[PDB]
């Protein structure tokens, strides 16, 4: 993923 | 209506209406120079903006406090609605808007390795590999919009023609 948040 | 923003590392320009601040990278990374490295400033290039309004933004996992990703102008949850959630998507805003590349030099850029990418309006003055724009944005975005019927279509072109660091002073002051 992108993001973990 | 068709719109082409641009993005310098500072400022982010809407063609005949006017300037916004903007921040991209987190607080060591914004540099022209580490725009390949994760959460860094975003890489330069061309990306669609996706401003349809879809309302809250998916939560993949709310006990990891994770947003899904999605591809439109969605808003975050945030305070009681975010629970102890709050202060990781502080980091979001209020609001985010999803980018996509959008040409061969874009999605070939930093070998393809980052993504991910969208516009929102926390007032952190860094961004986790996004950009950071002043809030008014969507005031402006939602005014302008709402008075057009036909196709909206927004891009945005981001451009460093200097070095200097990639921060417009989007921290909330005073
Ligand atoms: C896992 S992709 C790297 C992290 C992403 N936020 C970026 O800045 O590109």
């Amino acid at each position: 993923h992108h993001h973990h948040h | 209506m068709a719109v082409r923003l641009t993005f310098d590392g500072q400022k982010l320009t809407w063609p005949g209406i006017g300037i916004f601040k903007a921040t991209t990278g987190l607080p060591d990374l914004q540099w022209p120079d580490k725009q390949c490295v994760p959460d860094a400033a975003i890489p330069e290039g061309n990306y669609k903006l996706f401003i349809q309004f879809q309302g809250e933004a998916p939560i993949r996992n709310a006990a990891d406090c994770d947003l899904g990703p999605s591809w439109g102008w969605s808003t975050i949850p945030r305070g009681q609605a975010a629970g102890t959630c709050e202060i990781y998507w502080a980091n979001w805003g209020y609001n985010r808007i999803r980018l996509e590349s959008a040409d061969e030099k874009t999605r070939k850029a930093c070998g393809g390795k980052r993504g991910g990418f969208y516009i929102h309006d926390s007032t952190k003055g860094y961004s986790h590999g996004c950009i950071e724009v002043e809030p008014v944005f969507f005031r402006i975005l939602k005014q302008e919009t709402e008075k057009e019927n036909g196709e909206k279509t927004f891009t945005v072109n981001v451009k460093y023609v200097s070095g200097q660091q990639t921060n417009g002073g989007t921290k909330q002051g005073e």
